[PDB]
């Protein structure tokens, strides 16, 4: 869904954009990953696991 | 010769005839040629605003 700016006046003369962050914007393999570098963003560790 | 002069200024009377009925028609066109350019621009805006 690569996003077709119109730059010129005609045919081509145009760019492509892409975008992408969220809760799950982690450490991003080919999707973000299981266990790890998804909740990292969304949901800590922080909770006691540390201790 | 009378024949063929009153008939040749005639004739030059229907070609100016033509010359403005062409006038009609390129009038016409010619308005038919900015709406085309409207169109035209409402083609490249509508081409970014795919985006």
């Amino acid at each position: 869904k690569n996003l077709v700016f119109q730059i010129g006046a005609n045919a081509t003369q145009q760019i492509s954009v892409n975008i992408e962050d969220m809760g799950a914007d982690a450490l991003g393999i080919k999707e973000a990953d299981g266990s790890i570098a998804a909740l990292h963003s969304v949901n800590d560790l922080d909770v006691t696991k540390f201790a | 010769m009378r024949g063929q002069i009153r008939g040749l200024e005639m004739a030059s009377k229907n070609s100016q005839d033509g010359i403005s009925l062409i006038q009609t028609a390129e009038g016409a066109l010619t308005e038919t040629r900015a709406i085309l350019q409207r169109v035209r621009e409402l083609v490249v805006q509508a081409g970014n605003t795919g985006t």
